[PDB]
RNA sequence: CUGCAUGGCUGUCGUCAGCUCGUGUUGUGAAAUGUUGGGUUAAGUCCCGCAACGAGCGCAACCCUUAUCCUUUGUUGCCAG
RNA sequence: AAGGCGGCCCCCUGGACGAAGACUGACGCUCAGGUGCGAAAGCGUGGGGAGCAAACAGGAUUAGAUACCCUGGUAGUCCACGCCGUAAACGAUGUCGACUUGGAGGUUGUGCCCUUGAGGCGUGGCUUCCGGAGCUAACGCGUUAAGUCGACCGCCUGGGGA
RNA sequence: GGCGUAAAGCGCACGCAGGCGGUUUGUUAAGUCAGAUGUGAAAUCCCCGGGCUCAACCUGGGAACUGCAUCUGAUACUGG
């Protein structure tokens, strides 16, 4: 988790000088060809504070739930979710699957027959239409819900790749009062997040270096 | 465990091409009779389903005050939209001497002895937010010790 | 709208007649006129004994009414008793010998004529409609009804103005005709005229 | 006598595609969202999207009749050899 | 300053802004009563009169049409010198000063830069549109505030009557 | 307490009386503050008592009368 590595992603690089926020104003070095770059030794501390409290809730077996919604990050953050066995999100986050968890979980409760209705009890009464009308509702809620499905209940933290991109998800876990954790570029607002960890979220490289290190010290802390 | 008045029911309405639908506002305060209020705004076609429908939104969404045994610190003021709202400690055996929402808010919070007033607006609703805007910036002799570093004789 | 009445468009498809006997033209109007009689009878008598659904059919000469009823104790009285005394009352309104069944009903909380009877009852010593109405909606839900909406109309604790509050709970698809909607309907005679009282009861399909 | 005290039954807008709810969210609030948008359908029909996620009454289907064939069964119906 | 100001040329003349320096040394801000400026219409005396055009006339339309539409047409509109003192004279937001996140432009100065390009880096003034915190009943306002303050003035206290 | 749209910013300026006034040292002590004396009638009000069987009612002592004047100090702020 080094300068050195972290400016061979792309980390230091932002957005256009148009699009910042201010609020981003102390983490910021300055600009290079009207780019925003950002202060590297803001982040590196900043980092590796955050990394201290997800090996300290993974440690007393809590649920870390991964968001990316970027398509950019999205096969990332399933691949690097399943490296920890935690679980996540890369299509639509929707409209209160936290705060109205209550019916959500019908929509898991349906995802969990579906897949066995089907495999094992394999329906075999058909109509033909009716076998792939299940089909393509089975693939339909896989996607959507496919990484939060063995959840159970609330998550004990977030993980979201852009915090602007994602602000619906970001919004929801600050009602429940759960930790938010976020990668945060020039454009983007510090004021949810908890812990804040100013970044590039763009590039594809910096977005692998990040899961990099969280799925490292969950695993650490789940291994005990 | 905890004390839950109803305040105010209105009727409200909703005109649509048959005529007119009808609905139900009620209104609740929630508290540990001892510094935690909420207050939840339910709406129902039928009475007692709204009624419901607030005591749950009011104890999820529910607030710490610091009382000082069984009043307030110091005299607070307090406003939303058009009502404002002044309150002052009392002396012990004043009672809650007050208006018509502020007390009810005041009771379940578990303050036994205030001079309210209310001016502006009296409406039930904007009224029991600015009381609990008044109740929850309210500040301890401990918190402002700690605040600017002190701990002196004005504790 | 108006609606189809539920129990007649589903006749011959999933539910079965009350009156299951043939004739030719001669003995047609006969048959339905003593038909009437021994259900006006048994209504009246059997009132407290809390009846569904009578039955009649006509095998040879001779009549055969089975009753359905949640209590069979207070039709049976001790050693019939009761029902051979039911019998040669019978047997007099039809002309023919008669002969009386019985059949439980084990769920009166899901017949339709019963939870309006019970509803009705209770209307009439006075009770509080909104509550009479809502008993009955959660009493046949955590009995496994499917779904079920009643409807009561008109004087509603004793107004000027006559209305009908409904409640349903769960499905009712009355255009579905594969859905068996068991159906019934009571009047409560009141000191402020009468109050009708309908109730649609789903419990699936086929 | 009163349909202007009622039940029951019926006409009507209209076989028009609409009408709502729960939980969430926005708004001091009435309310909003869902139910809108891009396509498409006879259809809030279906897909894709989107602070909504779902559910219900409706639409559709399940019913009768008609349009082809097969199997069984032939009098009081039928007549190819 | 507001009302307002639009071909080109000359004469008389007011203000604003910028650069670097010099000079006075609180000489400042606001202002009841007072004085001035103040669109259009309108009035007075005298000129002018193309076009337009209140009044007025005829033609249509219409139940009627004292109007809208058409054909004409007088005051007026124009100049000089006087008055009148009013407008949704509106940003429906008194003047002066201080502080408080941003983005996109326009206009007009000015200083540094292989001026190497109609360019790169700053620094004043006026102005248009978004929008944050905050404010607001809400709509919205939002460094040109309706935000946070201070100085002085003007004004409001139910609807009609008025 | 208000004045963009609810009632409410003169049509805009100049400007006399009036109100307000950057920063620094000295001085004065008008405002201001502190202390002392004089007065502020008695009743009334308030406090602690007493007397009518209790209460109203009566009454002893106090406090109060936030004021005005004079004298002696203070000099941060305002004023000169």
């Amino acid at each position: 988790v080094s300068m050195r590595d972290m400016l061979k992603a792309g980390v230091h690089f932002g957005h256009q000088t148009r699009y910042w926020n201010p609020k981003m104003k102390p983490f910021i070095f300055g600009a290079r060809n009207k780019v925003h770059i950002i202060n590297l030794e803001k982040t590196v501390p900043m980092f590796n504070e955050a990394l201290a409290e997800l090996n300290k809730i993974a440690s007393r077996k809590g649920k870390i739930l991964f968001v990316g919604t970027k398509r950019a990050a999205s096969e990332a953050v399933k691949d690097a979710a399943l490296s920890c066995d935690q679980f996540f999100v890369n299509h639509r986050w929707l409209g209160g699957m936290l705060t109205n968890w209550k019916t959500v979980r019908q929509s898991i409760k349906r995802l969990k027959d579906l897949e066995t209705q089907s495999q094992d009890g394999t329906f075999d009464k058909l109509t033909k239409k009716e076998a792939l009308m299940r089909t393509r509702e089975l693939e339909k809620l896989e996607n959507s819900l496919g990484g939060i499905k063995d959840m159970g209940g609330l998550p004990d933290a977030l993980f979201v790749i852009d915090a602007d991109h994602e602000h619906i998800a970001i919004k929801e876990a600050n009602n429940l009062g759960i930790p938010v954790f976020a990668i945060v570029d020039t454009n983007s607002d510090p004021d949810g997040v908890d812990f804040v960890i100013p970044g590039n979220d763009d590039a594809i490289r910096a977005v692998t270096l990040y899961l990099g290190a969280v799925a490292a010290t969950v695993r650490e802390g789940r291994s005990q | 465990e905890l004390q839950e008045k109803l305040i105010a029911v209105n009727r409200v309405s909703k005109t649509v091409k048959g005529g007119r639908i009808f609905s139900f506002t009620a209104l609740t305060v929630v508290g540990d009779g001892n510094g935690r209020v909420g207050f939840g705004y339910g709406k129902a076609r039928e009475v007692p389903a709204a009624i419901q429908k607030a005591m749950e939104k009011a104890r999820r969404n529910m607030i710490n005050v610091a009382l000082n045994n069984g009043t307030l610190q110091h005299p607070v003021k307090g406003v939303h939209t058009g009502s404002r709202v002044f309150m002052q400690p009392a002396s012990e055996g004043t009672g809650i001497i007050a208006g018509g929402a502020m007390r009810a808010v005041l009771e379940v919070a578990g303050v036994h002895n205030v001079l309210a007033k209310a001016y502006g607006s009296t409406n039930p609703i904007n009224v029991v937010r600015a009381t609990i805007d008044g109740l929850e910036n309210m500040n301890s002799p401990e918190m402002v010790a700690a605040k600017r570093g002190k701990s002196v004789e004005e504790i | 709208g108006q609606k189809v009445h539920p129990n007649g468009i589903r006749l011959g498809i999933v539910k079965p007649w009350n009156s299951t006997w043939f004739a030719n033209t001669k003995e047609f109007a006969d048959n339905l006129d003593s038909d009437f009689k021994v259900r006006q009878y048994l209504t009246k008598e059997l009132a407290k004994a809390s009846v569904s659904r009578i039955v009649i059919e006509r095998p040879a000469k001779s009549i055969r009414v089975t009753i359905h009823t949640a209590r069979p104790g207070i039709v049976i009285g001790k050693k019939g008793e009761d029902v051979e005394k039911l019998r040669k009352v019978v047997a007099d309104i039809a002309g023919v010998p008669a002969q009386i069944n019985i059949a439980e009903v084990r769920k009166p909380e899901l017949d339709a004529k019963l939870v309006a009877d019970s509803i009705t009852s209770q209307l009439e010593r006075r009770v509080m409609f909104r509550r009479a109405m809502k008993r009955a909606v959660q009493n046949a839900m955590r009995l496994g009804a499917k779904g079920i909406k009643v409807e009561v109309s008109g004087r509603l604790g004793g107004a000027e103005i006559a209305r009908t509050e409904w409640y349903r709970e769960g499905r009712v698809p009355l255009h579905t005709l594969r859905a068996d909607i068991d159906y019934n309907t009571s009047e409560a005679h009141t000191t402020y005229g009468v109050i009708g009282v309908k109730v649609w009861i789903f419990k699936g399909e086929i």
